[PDB]
């Protein structure tokens, strides 16, 4: 299965100048482009192998489309201020999700369209793609006006062809990484602390999709309680770490293992301290 | 609505004494979205720090990945420093370079 | 491929 994801902010700065508005979009786990409203000149812009490939209409069309967006949001912050009746002195924002989830035949799971304001839910479209679930009385008169407006009718078109058409074409193009998992790079490190403990860090690096499974087991027994387990990072080359440590009396160290689950292994690794 | 930031310093490849690699700082989970985050080198701001794009996670708090080319030596101290609207004074996390 | 739909609050 596979997903397709945007991810809109939309920022005001009163007395700061114009709200900041900065879209991202991701394909699974890899972010593959941005727009920032901040920017001299904004634009949409890669930021994956596989989508540079894409051609100039597609960037103009989605620059385009994001420049629209951000106008509609900086509206959308004037209107919800004016919902909320709130003093044009703060600085307040509204955040926005949608995209499409495929199975393995490429046909349409789900579609989202979620919004929030000022870190909260504001109105989203539900699964059935034809109604929205709005949070207060403000975001129902957002709802009216989609209902109205026949919105979700525009959205399910959205989510059922274009969304899902992309997603297909983007998991072709990007196959060598999108659909080759790369699993973890895994060892374990000993810390003395003092004369009687010592940390055993298990690591799990370079591995892509983020999703992965890290935990240790004394003689057979799961850890997580005792396990500082970090949340998973980017590397910063597009691929996740993780590290799960524990705390280990002095003389116990070999009946501690780490246990790593990952798309990328075949069968689940087990590793021990090495001295 | 407002979330303090967590803070990861570490470094893209496991650390090698005098071996090129990438100190990051990631810091996820705030809201609202104005953050400064700063490296330091000995105490002093590093200047050449990237930043990934603003984005956010499924519960709408952000991430950011800040990042620097760096050389690690058996001497040298490393750390990120962060400041928010959360935060009374800025948080600096060292750089471990067992974590 | 970005969402074309406008959502005016």
């Amino acid at each position: 299965s596979h997903s397709m994801r945007y991810f809109y902010t939309a920022m005001s700065r009163p007395g700061r100048g114009e709200p900041r508005f900065i879209a991202v979009g991701y394909v699974d786990d890899t972010q593959f482009v941005r727009f920032d409203s901040d920017a001299a000149s904004p634009r949409m812009a890669p930021r994956a192998p596989w989508i540079e490939q894409e051609g100039p209409e597609y960037w103009d069309g989605e620059t385009r489309n994001m420049k629209a967006s951000a106008q509609t949001y900086r509206e959308n912050l004037r209107n919800a201020l004016r919902y909320y009746n709130q003093s044009e002195a703060g600085s307040h924002i509204i955040q926005v999700m949608y995209g499409c989830d495929v199975g393995p035949d490429g046909r349409l799971l789900r579609g989202h369209d979620q919004s929030a304001y000022d870190g909260k839910d504001y109105i989203a479209l539900n699964e059935d793609l034809s109604s929205w679930t709005a949070a207060d009385t403000a975001a129902q008169i957002t709802q009216r006006k989609w209902e109205a407006a026949r919105v979700a009718e525009q959205l399910r078109a959205y989510l059922e062809g274009l969304c899902v058409e992309w997603l297909r074409r983007y998991l072709e193009n990007g196959k060598e990484t999108l659909q080759r998992a790369d699993p973890p790079k895994t060892h374990v490190t000993h810390h003395p602390i003092s004369d009687h403990e010592a940390t055993l860090r298990c690591w799990a690096l370079g591995f892509y999709p983020a999703e992965i499974t890290l935990t240790w087991q004394r003689d057979g027994e799961d850890q997580t309680q005792d396990t500082e387990l970090v949340e998973t990072r980017p590397a910063g080359d597009r691929t996740f770490q993780k590290w799960a440590a524990v705390v280990v009396p002095s003389g116990e160290e070999q009946r501690y293992t780490c246990h790593v689950q990952h798309e990328g292994l075949p069968k689940p690794l087990t590793l021990r301290w090495e001295p | 609505i407002q979330r303090t930031p967590k803070i990861q310093v570490y470094s893209r490849h496991p650390a090698e004494n005098g071996k090129s690699n990438f100190l990051n700082c990631y810091v996820s989970g705030f809201h609202p979205s104005d953050i400064e985050v700063d490296l330091l080198k000995n105490g002093e701001r590093i200047e050449k720090v990237e930043h990934s794009d603003l984005s956010f996670s499924k519960d709408w708090s952000f991430y950011l990945l800040y990042y620097t080319e760096f050389t690690p030596t058996e001497k040298d101290e490393y750390a990120c420093r962060v400041n928010h609207v959360t935060l009374s004074q800025p948080k600096i996390v060292k750089w471990d370079r067992d974590m | 491929l970005s969402s074309p739909v406008t959502k005016s609050f």
